[PDB]
């Protein structure tokens, strides 16, 4: 615009500045880095300018510009940082690179001079006062950080050398010499008059910077006031500087109205005013400059703000003298500018007092102006139904908005009648029907005058129809093109709300076809900027959603519009649909952006419908037909292929949703089926293969498409391309629907998908998702880089048609991701009609799911396969799917879809494909195929998935326990007890063929873990299943060892599940069998430690290097390997076997060979150190743990077996503690008996029941539960195989062994476990002294972060402790600690309340509260608890 | 590389072992460095000299961060710990000779954070043996004097006098009251 030709005129450039944007900006930006390194003029313009351009990477060179011996430039600068910081808050937000300098430099301008106290009052600065009136010391320099100049005047000449002098005469503070210049520049300044004004307003200018960002003071506001009073008139500027200052200032209000006067007629600033306006008004009497007048109005709008300003503008009677300016002004800009200041100075003043303004006429006022305004425009766009200048368009804006407040406003309730009896109704007329020579949002303004105004007073909407202002708007509404904005659409349904009010208003309303015009705006590109999201952050379509509530307000207000506006949804329906046939129209992302037409649409639809939840617009919409419209969008031909995955598609199914919800309505999924059913038998050419060497139909159909430059754009070029994406859509709206948790919805769901055409469809998409993983894993074949191939022209044939290789993929692309994106949401609808099929044709549509479970796990290809791989491919994908289809989300089947997985098969089919997997079809035997050497690619991530799959099938307690059973009952009724002796017996021959084969090279931990897990619960469930083919499981516990200790050599991380599966095989067999396993591993673990101690006797030959060989030979021998395990695995065992493990890992001695082996290794460690590359054998970790277990589990033992001597056996009284009463009340006799047994069995809780409130105990903290309210009370046990443990010299070895591994830093994992053993040795001071006698503090200080772990800090702490804790100071923290618990009646997480006096103070559950004392020393426990208490 | 165990982590430690065992503070409070023991280390200096000096202060170059919040909690540990007089007395004493120290440090940042620091351990150990022991070593009276042992003009001078009176002013009040 007029801006841009500026920017080309300008592109003598300083005078056209002077008669007075990226780019423009920039050359400003070069010569502000230009000048501070006709020239100054040149600057001054551009910053004179600069700060009209602001108003509507300088800083840095502003900031240096500020050091300037001219004040005329600083001046400029700050004017424009002021209208900076005035307008935004720009220099505000800045960092302090350069916000501090900025400001600094502002402060050193802005800090006082002494005022008036001091003979520096601003009044005596602006005055001339002969320069000898002043105190002396203004022409002198005291600068101090020392430098003190009496006067300037004997070196007058240049006083930037000056500073530059001083520079080198004196070292001034580095970075700070502004503060000097500034004082310098000053005092050259004072001298003459010119300077020390520029001065004054350069330092008024600072301080209004620095607060719209210590300098005010009492003096100040007097000072202002006191420059405001000077009557030289050649002060103006500083007069407007002091008006702009206290105008910072108001954000001492007080203080600014005692001294301007304002809460009186008669006073300084209310007169100064006054005469500032009959300046304004009458031409005899000169005007006041404009600046000034500006300052004086902006001054009282931010005094008006405050309700102070207010009520002193009350008090001095403004009103009056700013509705004569509003009378009398003139037509200029200026004047107009004038006026909509006074306007909205009258709008803050009204917003506390309607008195005086109602008195003065003001609404006639303003009416009048309104009508000279208006006709000043008529002259310029006379039409009204039978560019404006942009300050009376402000002033326009100004005026109606106080109207409308007024409207709304008592005080004006009495009489407001008599305003559209006014002029104002014809002046409204001409801005209402000048929409584009008047602004959309004054159009806006008028409109919303006129609706508020029928809301206070309706009956007078007769008068207003009369006069035919109503008539009017409805033709600039309606037939003259809607101003294209969101404010406008937002209120033109509230708008109709009022000209509907009047029901002849309705009648007008109704004739012209309303809402085949408004609703033309969704459909119109004209439109979609006002449709657009604002701010980025409001959702999709908000304004369409605006527009669709106010037609639902609307037309529930008016339900005799209720049928056309469904009608004109209805034909924009039709229309989309009429945009999305026929062929010369193409979707952009000739172009139509059909996809946002269809968002908008939508979100207004479903505003509409689901605005007040009460079905009346979808059962209008319905019986209309529109679903039929609606419906018929998904499936559009020319709308793009990545329309499913799309908002507009997701809005097509929330609509749908919408009406399936309100109205309970079958008719969407019947439409949706009958549509769909249309479009799946239109590509059966998909199903049907190439029939010879061939590849994709979808790769055919492309490749036979000539050389057309984009065929995927054209539904003729692609039919099954675009019929895959309509399908698409379509299920994505099925997904949606199906997404649904009422109930009825459900069952209507169900019934509908149950239907002739719910399982025509279902079984055709059966067949599409079969036809769909071929394609996509055929076209994923031939994007491979000639790899997967035999090479062989399978799909080649038409990939030579297609064209150097990404010229080609990237034409497939577009086929692989429309195939493998509705694959993946065939899935989901399939998953989602499971969990509605479970929770009659619930039954049909199990049947028709568990039909495609066995068309995919019993699907070939065709017999030109080059590789089974696209079969293993097929395969996975199949299991994967059957997956989330016969089991849950926390892997409960069911048990619908088991039965019918089982009868019609599937089952027989899913280990059929485990068969042919292996034997190739038959190729090799499945014993010899796992081992194969020619095994396909793909054999171990099918074998994978399977083995996940059967590991979910097999559990019986989830498919015993599945919350989703049938119902106990003509039809065979499900056992799935059957159901786990058929799956066992399958799936146990399949494990056979490969329960000791090797691994695969990816994908056999996995196959290795998920068959542990089907073995373990093969072996659970046989004891479980038999009690309502054993030997078989005897002899595979018998034979199954060597193969645990294979994968122990080969996989390491499945030991965790051959613990598990070890353990369950001892469950099912006696102590003599545990005893075999636990030798084993011990002999396993013995002679892989006697070869690693061979491995280590000190190297005297050299004939091994015996440096970085024996260093890593401890470490890397296979024995190395297999410790890492076994060992490991005698832990776990021994965790669960408590005690047989102990017993064995006593009698065998293995304890001496793994303390010989810690012992032995550590000059290997050290000398590691010493070669500084230390490699710590992972196998030291599971020695340390057993250790540490070892000797838990003997101190433990003993202390049972002294609580057993001091039981009866029988009936030992369990007691619960009542805290209210302090008393341990005693269980029912089943219960304690109950609680005894399964606290004898090591059990951790137990359940039991009393009153039918459920309790149960947990004997790791021994506290009873009530399971319904989780209240936790304590309990107690009613008081009346020896496990040596490690030695002494076992100890004193081990600790030496501990402290070596620290002192070369081993890793952070065996630092870990070698001080939780360190700290369970050292619990004994002896041991302690020997662990801190070994200097192993220093080595723990030196620990660097590299070695450390998150238990380090407290684990540390612990073990100094135990170091300071010796038999004495142990006793004296006892006592300490003993006295505190009965003394403060201590919390616990056992409901004993806090500060309790009968709980907390229980000799009974104090010593439960002390137990960490007992167990620090019980010894000393006793001697201080019986001294003690 | 960094040490696993930060001064801060060893102070921390510290406290603890001083807030359970009795006879660690007085082995801490008369525990006394000697000359050439560490790079830091000038001449025999108390370990309570030293984290007055060196550990509690703010100085703008890291070792570890939070050295002196937790320098703060050993010396309050170790005050607070009644253990007689045998650690209180030697915490005072030291408090009181790093007071007198810094005020007759030569003016620098440095002077200004060993100030503040002891003047918020002073205030830290405060929140009444403690406080009987700071009126007899006449603390109260060197924390007054404060302004005598300052540039008047030096841009830290409010911080310093500001962090003096908040001891101050509890103390008398606590006296008064």
């Amino acid at each position: 615009a007029d801006c841009r030709a500026l920017i080309d005129k300008l592109k003598d450039e300083q005078l056209l500045l002077e008669l007075q944007w990226v780019d423009l900006l920039d050359r400003f930006d070069g010569i502000l880095a230009d000048a501070g390194q006709q020239l100054k003029m040149l600057l001054l313009a551009v910053l004179n300018f600069t700060a009209l351009l602001i108003e509507y990477s300088s800083i840095e060179h502003l900031t240096t510009l500020l050091a300037s011996s001219d004040m005329q430039v600083v001046l400029a600068v700050l004017n424009l940082l002021y209208v900076f910081s005035k307008r935004s808050n720009y220099i505000t937000r800045l960092g302090s690179d350069k916000r501090t300098p900025l400001l600094t430099r502002l402060q050193h301008l802005a800090e006082s001079w002494g005022g008036k106290e001091n003979g520096f009052g601003l009044a005596e600065c602006c005055r001339d006062l002969h320069m000898m009136k002043y105190p002396p010391s203004a022409t002198t320099l005291h600068f101090e950080f020392y430098i003190h100049i009496e006067q300037l005047d004997k070196i007058s000449e240049s006083p930037s050398e000056i500073m530059e002098s001083l520079t080198k005469m004196y070292s001034i503070p580095k970075d700070k010499q502004m503060l000097l210049f500034t004082h310098i520049r000053l005092a050259h300044g004072f001298s003459n008059h010119r300077k020390r004004l520029q001065a004054v307003q350069a330092r008024l200018h600072a301080i209004s910077i620095l607060v719209y960002s210590s300098i005010l003071y009492n003096g100040l506001i007097e000072e202002l006031v006191d420059v405001l009073q000077i009557t030289d008139k050649q002060l103006m500027e500083i007069k407007a500087a002091s008006l702009r200052t206290l105008t910072s200032i108001v954000h001492k209000l007080s203080s600014i109205i005692d001294c301007t006067g304002t809460a009186s007629y008669h006073g300084f600033l209310p007169v100064l005013v006054r005469n500032c306006i009959q300046a304004m008004i009458d031409p005899s009497m000169d005007p006041y400059p404009h600046q000034f007048a500006t300052a004086l109005f902006s001054f009282l709008y931010h005094l008006a703000s405050y309700d102070a300003g207010g009520e002193a503008l009350v008090s001095c009677g403004m009103m009056e003298a700013l509705l004569k300016v509003i009378k009398f002004l003139g037509d200029e800009q200026d004047q107009i500018t004038f006026v909509t200041r006074a306007v909205r100075v009258v709008d803050l003043i009204t917003n506390l007092d309607m008195a005086a303004f109602q008195s003065h006429s003001g609404l006639s006022i303003f009416i009048y102006r309104l009508e000279h305004e208006v006709d000043l425009c008529r002259k310029e766009c006379p039409f009204v139904i039978k560019q404006c200048i942009p300050q009376r368009a402000a002033l326009l804006k100004s005026m109606l908005n106080f109207l409308k407040k007024a409207i709304q406003d008592p005080a004006f309730s009495d009489g407001i009648r008599h305003v559209m009896d006014g002029s104002l109704p014809t002046s409204l007329k001409h801005i209402i029907s000048n929409a584009e020579y008047y602004g959309p949002s004054l159009f806006l303004l008028a409109t919303e005058v006129v609706t508020v105004f029928v809301f206070q007073e309706p009956s007078l909407l007769s008068s207003l129809q009369d006069n035919g202002l109503t008539d009017v708007m409805l033709h600039a509404l309606l037939i003259k093109d809607v101003p294209a904005t969101r404010e406008v659409l937002g209120s033109l349904p509230n708008v109709f709300s009022a000209l509907c009010l009047n029901a002849r208003g309705l009648q007008s309303f109704v004739q012209c076809q309303p809402f085949e015009r408004l609703f033309k705006v969704l459909l119109s590109p004209d439109y979609l900027p006002a449709m657009r999201r604002r701010r980025s952050s409001d959702p999709l379509g908000d304004t369409a959603s605006n527009l669709g509530s106010a037609v639902d307000e609307l037309m529930r207000h008016q339900p005799t519009l209720k049928t056309d506006a469904t009608t004109a949804i209805i034909k924009l329906l039709e229309e989309i649909c009429n945009l999305g046939r026929d062929p010369k129209y193409i979707c952009q992302k000739i172009p139509i952006p059909l996809m946002d037409y269809i968002l908008n649409v939508m979100k207004f639809v479903e505003s509409i419908l689901s605005n007040n939840t009460t079905d009346d617009h979808c059962q209008e919409f319905v019986n209309q037909k529109g679903l039929l419209p609606l419906v018929t969008i998904l499936g559009l031909p020319n709308l793009p292929i990545d329309f499913p995955t799309s908002a507009a598609c997701q809005a097509v199914a929330g609509v749908c949703k919408s009406i399936l919800t309100l109205s309970h309505e079958p008719k969407v999924l019947q439409e949706g089926l009958l549509q769909l059913d249309s479009i799946l038998s239109s590509l059966e050419p998909l199903h049907r293969p190439i029939e010879s060497p061939g590849g994709s139909v979808l790769l055919r159909e492309l490749a036979c498409a000539g050389n057309v430059a984009d065929a995927t754009l054209s539904a003729q070029a692609t039919p099954l391309l675009h019929a895959l994406t309509a399908a698409h859509a379509y299920i994505m709206m099925f997904v949606h629907t199906c997404r649904v948790g009422q109930s009825e919805i459900r069952s209507i769901s169900v019934n509908q998908w149950g239907s002739q055409l719910g399982l025509s469809v279902l079984s055709k998409l059966s067949q599409l998702y079969c036809s769909l993983v071929w394609e996509s894993t055929v076209l994923l074949s031939l994007c491979t880089p000639n790899s997967l191939p035999s090479g062989c022209e399978f799909g080649q044939a038409d990939m030579q048609k297609l064209v150097a290789m990404a010229a080609r993929i990237k034409q497939i692309k577009p086929l692989l991701s429309a195939s493998s994106r509705l694959g993946r949401a065939l899935a989901e609808l399939f998953g989602l009609l499971v969990k509605l099929c479970v929770g009659p044709a619930a039954r049909s549509t199990a049947s028709a799911l568990t039909k495609l479970l066995t068309k995919g796990l019993s699907w070939q290809p065709p017999p030109y396969t080059p590789t089974p791989r696209f079969r293993l491919t097929f395969f996975i994908c199949s299991v994967g799917f059957t997956s989330p289809m016969l089991f849950d989300e926390r892997k409960y089947p069911y048990h619908l879809m088991l039965q019918k997985f089982l009868c019609s098969g599937g089952h027989n089919a899913l280990f059929e494909t485990f068969n042919w997997a292996l034997s190739m079809g038959g190729k090799v035997p499945v014993s010899e195929g796992l081992e194969h050497s020619d095994l396909p690619d793909g054999t171990g991530e099918f074998l994978d998935a399977w083995l996940m799959l059967v590991e979910k099938m097999v559990n019986p307690t989830t498919v015993l326990e599945s919350p989703h059973s049938l119902p106990a009952k003509n039809f065979p009724q499900f056992s799935a007890l059957r159901f786990l002796v058929v799956t066992q017996k399958a799936a146990f021959t399949c494990i056979k063929n490969l329960w000791n084969r090797k691994p695969l090279k990816v994908y056999g931990g996995r196959m290795a873990e998920s068959m542990l897990a089907i073995l373990c619960h093969i072996l659970r469930g046989e004891p479980v299943i038999r009690e309502r083919e054993q030997d078989e499981l005897h002899t595979f516990t018998d034979t199954m060892l060597p193969g645990c200790f294979h994968l122990l050599d080969e996989l390491p991380d499945t030991v965790y599940r051959v613990c598990d599966l070890i353990m369950t095989a001892i469950k099912r067999n006696g102590a003599d069998y545990r005893d075999m396993i636990l030798k084993q591993v011990v002999n396993q673990v013995w002679e892989a430690a006697d070869v690693l101690i061979k491995a280590a006797l000190p190297l005297t030959t050299s004939d091994t290097k015996t440096v970085s060989e024996w260093i890593s030979q401890m470490a890397t021998l296979p024995q190395a390997s297999n410790l890492a395990t076994r060992i490991l695995l005698l832990t776990l065992l021994f965790e669960e076997l408590k005690l047989p493990c102990a017993w064995v890992v006593e009698s065998s001695g293995i304890l001496n060979v793994l303390i010989k082996l810690l012992e032995v290794v550590q000059p290997c460690l050290q000398a590691a150190k010493e070669q500084k590359e230390v490699q710590t054998p992972k196998w030291i970790t599971p020695v340390l743990l057993l250790i540490d277990f070892y000797e838990k589990t003997a101190i433990s033992s003993k202390r049972r077996a002294q609580m057993t001597k001091y039981l009866q056996s029988n009936s030992n009284n369990w007691r619960w503690f009542d805290d209210r009463s302090g008393r341990w009340c005693s269980y029912s006799a089943s219960n304690n008996s109950t609680i005894d047994s399964a606290w004898k069995s090591g059990e951790t809780s137990v359940r039991f029941t009393a009153g039918r409130r459920r309790y149960t105990v947990q004997f790791t903290t021994m506290v009873q539960v009530n399971e319904e309210t989780g209240n936790r009370r304590p309990v107690m046990l009613t008081l009346l195989i020896l496990i040596q443990g490690l030695t002494e010299d076992m100890v004193t070895v081990l600790i030496r062994a501990c402290v070596s591994m620290l002192g070369v830093p081993v890793d952070p994992d065996t630092l870990h476990a070698t001080l939780r053993l360190c700290l369970r040795l050292t619990r004994d001071h002896k041991y302690a002294m020997m662990f801190a006698e070994l200097k192993s503090t220093r080595m723990i200080l030196n620990l660097t972060q590299s070695s450390g772990f998150n238990g380090f800090t407290p684990l540390v702490t612990l073990l100094l402790r135990h170091i300071i804790e010796d038999p004495c100071t142990l006793r004296h923290t006892m006592e300490k600690v003993v006295r505190s618990a009965a003394t403060s009646g201590a919390g616990s997480t056992t409901s004993g309340v806090v500060s309790g006096s009968l709980g907390s103070r229980e000799i009974n559950y104090i010593l439960r509260v002390l137990g960490p004392a007992a167990c620090r020393n019980p010894d000393i426990f006793t001697e201080v608890a019986n001294c003690c208490i | 590389s960094k040490p696993l165990m930060p001064t801060s982590t060893i102070l921390r430690l510290l406290a603890e072992l001083v807030r359970s065992y009795v006879g660690i503070a007085t082995l801490i409070a008369n525990y006394s460095y000697t000359v050439g023991q560490s790079e830091l280390i000038k001449e025999d200096c108390s370990v309570l000299a030293f984290v007055l000096d060196h550990l509690l202060p703010h100085t703008q170059n890291a070792e570890d961060k939070d050295t002196p919040a937790l320098a703060r909690l050993f010396l309050a540990s170790l005050a607070a710990a009644g253990s007689g007089t045998d650690a209180q007395v030697a915490l005072v004493n030291e408090v009181k000779a790093a007071l007198g120290r810094a005020l007759a440090m030569a003016e620098s940042t440095e002077k200004h954070a060993r100030l503040q620091a002891v003047m918020c351990i002073i205030s830290t150990i405060m929140e009444n043996n403690i406080i009987r022991l700071f009126l007899k070593k006449g603390l109260v009276n060197d924390l007054a004097r404060v302004p005598h042992s300052l540039d008047l003009s030096s841009p830290n001078m409010a911080n310093t006098v500001n962090a003096a009176l908040k001891p101050l002013e509890t103390l008398s009040r606590i006296v008064n009251q």
